[PDB]
């Protein structure tokens, strides 16, 4: 499909420690930078309030903010977690990579292989699948239709192998016109219309083996935390416009898993 | 026609060749006793093979607007999969880095 990811640069860099600014490098960087794009609006200032946002709802999120680039426009910065002390490296594998698909084929699986990747090869599958339920409800509720095999991956810290911090955490659908899907890859066969018990009875229950009191206790973290995302949007970067878009969705979105009733 | 060492955090783990026919294959070092290049190649096994170029190694390569950066500044076929690897695998994501022989 026409990916919004795919439209914009991701710059390797290094972060000069004694001013605070960073040096764009072709190798050997620590920090990837994301300027704007040509193709789609606000891509930069997206994705920082998409991975506060993520953060807030207590995600693993590493560090991201924005800077100025040369021609006064915001430029998203990330600190690479595969990148570590002195010249030091962690090992990272995306799902497309663990489950044998390729560049041209990241979009051809669904949520359960996503799961089953997860049973295979992380050393607490349990607990990261309720990772993944919070990660996925995130995503439909901030508009991120474009979780593809790429944009999960497991690194292996510590002698732990789990799902990877947060990368790449967009609001793609209020930043392309003609957004065709709600989920990159379907769950129950579905990639639109999705509903409530989709996500909490087929997904929760029967695919992740979650108790229903981690379900709720799930659930109500996302009914508390949306005055604050309302909050951090209304005072991030976004312009005004994209604001609205992006409030709105959050609306349609919490409707639809009935928070407000 | 064409190997590689691939190699973890510094350390020299095996050989990806690519043989005649389009196919490749990855073997590991007896010496080499270290974490895995990928999950899916557990250090069990020390040689598997691949009926295409391995989707551990195509992962590594860049995509979208950064493959066509690549594709502007060197010579290399569009679909030079194992070439456009050995460009830039000095430095990929992760832990693995890939070196020519030769
Ligand atoms: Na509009």
């Amino acid at each position: 499909k026409m990916s919004v990811q795919g439209v914009q640069k991701k710059l390797s860099a290094k972060l000069k420690i004694k001013e605070g600014c960073f040096e764009i490098v072709d190798q050997y960087g620590q920090y990837i930078l994301k300027p704007q794009s040509d193709i789609y609006p606000e891509l930069p200032e997206n994705e920082a309030i998409t991975m506060t946002l993520a953060k807030t709802i207590g995600l693993e999120v590493p560090v991201h903010g924005l800077v100025y680039s040369k021609d006064n426009s915001l430029t998203y910065f990330i600190k690479r977690f595969d990148r570590i002390g002195h010249n030091k490296k962690l090992a990272l594998e995306d799902f497309a990579q663990l489950s044998g698909e390729d560049r041209h084929t990241k979009y051809k699986s669904s949520m359960e292989k996503v799961i089953a990747v997860i049973e295979q090869f992380c050393t607490f599958p349990k607990i990261e699948f309720v990772k993944l339920f919070k990660l996925t409800l995130f995503n439909f509720l901030v508009g991120n239709e474009d979780m593809h095999l790429k944009n999960f991956s497991l690194i292996t810290k510590d002698r732990k192998i789990s799902i990877s911090p947060a990368y790449d955490l967009l609001n793609s659908t209020i930043a392309q016109k003609n957004t065709k899907e709600e989920l990159a890859l379907p769950l129950k066969g579905k990639k639109n219309n999705l509903t409530k018990s989709d996500f909490l009875k087929y997904f929760a229950i029967e695919k992740l083996g979650l108790n229903q009191n981690v379900i709720d206790g799930i659930v109500q973290e996302f009914h508390q935390v949306i005055p604050k995302w309302q909050e951090l949007i209304g005072f991030s970067f976004l312009s005004q416009e994209m604001q609205e878009k992006y409030l709105e969705l959050l609306e349609q979105r919490c409707k639809r898993l009935n928070f407000f009733d | 026609m064409r190997k590689a060492y691939v190699s973890v955090s510094g350390i020299k783990a095996g050989i990806l060749e690519e043989l005649q026919g389009g196919t490749y294959q990855f073997t590991y070092f007896e010496d080499y006793h270290g974490a895995p290049v990928s999950l899916t190649m557990p250090l069990k096994n020390k040689v598997y093979d691949f009926d295409v170029f391995p989707p551990f190694f195509e992962g590594l390569l860049p995509e979208g607007i950064m493959l066509e950066a690549l594709l502007r500044k060197y010579k290399i076929d569009k679909n030079d999969y194992f070439g456009q690897l050995i460009l830039v695998g000095q430095d990929v994501v992760g832990a693995v880095t890939i070196e020519e022989i030769r």
